[PDB]
């Protein structure tokens, strides 16, 4: 597994090499589809190694989503000193799984045929989106997840490939992705920034560490916040507010060229405040007109060596659209709101305009890369402030 | 999927 392109050019993709994606290091100038949509498709699902067997999760089963809870606490995405591990609650799950249009065949799970243990798993949700200049019914692809005992055995590979199939019976042949390992080929390479917002805790669980020229009575009063948000008119995003935040967003996002399309119902659902899920607040002026709005999303992580203190507790910046509060003001009260709410660290992505505030507000750089993807789609790629597309 | 990333 490559994290870098330096690494990725010295690398071979025995699977990769077959699929509808551009090679790594080819210069793209052209815009559209790697092979046609196909007018029949493969019937039967893909061969599992013995002893495995699909499934279909129903979220909606609550003993179901415990189950694939359970899959992703103990076996998904680490840091990369295997010291923190994602820890996506239940609510969660339902929130990223079930958005408008979504199936529950594309909830691929991989079981044990003989103990019915759930494995593996990999998820699509239906998401238009729009690239360049051309708008296309696609999928986002999130959760691949191969139990930790069951890992280097070419599962991932039939996963991906049985949930490319279930979307393509469904005529859609097209997907939008991230990781954190360098594929053939990314549209977009974006890095997170991190802001500290309990110090102490942060350098005690070895998230952060003390600059070493600096005491902690020293950090603590550096990263120290406003305890109330300093925009007037800021509170949180209500039914009545769905009209315009759509409207907002979407005048928003056209300056960028990886981009969702949403619907007014997918506004509702992405961004209509949820309790440890998705926090939303809007900026409603003097005039009672709605003209901004900040949003980030709840994703707290075990603390692998202490599996039993309570979970490292991380907001992430989801969208932030501004047209009258500037954006350095925006994402400052977002910084004070997630700090009143417990959270102790907000992270962002240096992908739209962040880089115009990260250092500013005294974020520090983080250790990985975020690539973004496209499947069976050959464009150029990207520089991070032109991406506009956040996922979970 | 997601990346966790903490600082550098
Ligand atoms: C990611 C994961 C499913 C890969 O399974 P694995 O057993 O380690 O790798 P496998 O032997 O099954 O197959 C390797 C193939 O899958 C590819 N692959 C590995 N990780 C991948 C990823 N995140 N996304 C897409 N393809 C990936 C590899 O490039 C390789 O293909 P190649 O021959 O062209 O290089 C597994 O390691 C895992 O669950 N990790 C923790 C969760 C995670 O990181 N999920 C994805 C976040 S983007
Ligand atoms: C993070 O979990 C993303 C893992 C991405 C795996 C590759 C997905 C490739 C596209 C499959 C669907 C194609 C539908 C046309
Ligand atoms: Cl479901
Ligand atoms: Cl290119
Ligand atoms: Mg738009």
């Amino acid at each position: 597994p490559a994290k870098t392109m330096e690494e990725a050019s010295k690398r071979s993709y025995q699977f990769w090499d077959t699929q509808p994606v551009p090679k790594l290091g080819e210069v793209v100038n052209t815009h559209g589809p790697v092979e046609p949509d196909k007018d029949n498709i493969r019937q039967e699902p893909y061969t599992l190694p013995q002893g495995f067997t699909w499934d279909a999760l129903d979220l909606g089963d609550r003993g179901v989503l415990k189950e694939l809870y359970t899959l992703l606490n103990e076996n998904y995405v680490e840091d990369d000193d295997n010291m923190f591990r994602f820890d996506y609650s239940p609510e969660f799950l339902l929130w990223a799984l079930r958005p408008p249009g979504w199936l529950p065949q594309w909830h691929c799970g991989v079981r044990v045929v003989s103990s019915r243990k759930l494995v593996g798993f990999i998820s699509a949700i239906p998401a238009n989106i729009h690239i360049y200049d051309t708008e296309k019914k696609m999928v986002e692809i999130n959760f691949l997840c191969v139990h930790k005992k069951l890992r280097s055995k070419r599962v991932a590979p039939v996963l991906i490939r049985e949930i490319t199939r279930r979307v393509h019976l469904e005529g859609i042949f097209q997907a939008v992705y991230t990781a954190g390992v360098v594929l053939p080929k990314p549209v977009g390479t974006c890095r997170y920034w991190h802001r500290s917002l309990n110090p102490r805790k942060l350098i005690e669980v070895k998230f952060s560490h003390l600059s070493r020229n600096m005491t902690m009575q020293r950090t603590m009063k550096l990263y120290r916040l406003p305890e109330t948000p300093k925009t007037a008119g800021l509170r949180p995003m209500e039914t009545k507010d769905i009209p315009v935040v759509h409207q907002l967003l979407t005048r928003y996002l056209k300056q960028f060229h990886l981009t969702p399309v949403m619907s007014q119902e997918e506004v509702e659902h992405w961004f209509y405040p949820q309790e440890n899920i998705i926090d939303t607040f809007v900026v409603e002026n003097a005039n009672g007109e709605v003209t901004d709005f900040l949003s980030f999303y709840t994703l707290p992580s075990t603390i692998m060596n202490h599996p039993t203190h309570k979970s490292l507790k991380a907001a992430y910046s989801f969208y932030n659209v501004h047209t009258q509060t500037p954006l350095l003001d925006l994402m400052s009260d977002a910084l004070v709101l997630a700090k009143m709410k417990g959270f102790d660290v907000f992270n962002a992505l240096d992908l739209m305009e962040n880089k115009t505030f990260l250092e500013k507000l005294k974020f520090g750089i983080g250790d990985g890369n975020l690539q973004y993807y496209l499947y069976n789609w050959k464009c150029p790629s990207m520089g991070a402030e032109k991406v506009g597309l956040v996922l979970q | 999927g997601n990346l966790l990333s903490k600082f550098r």
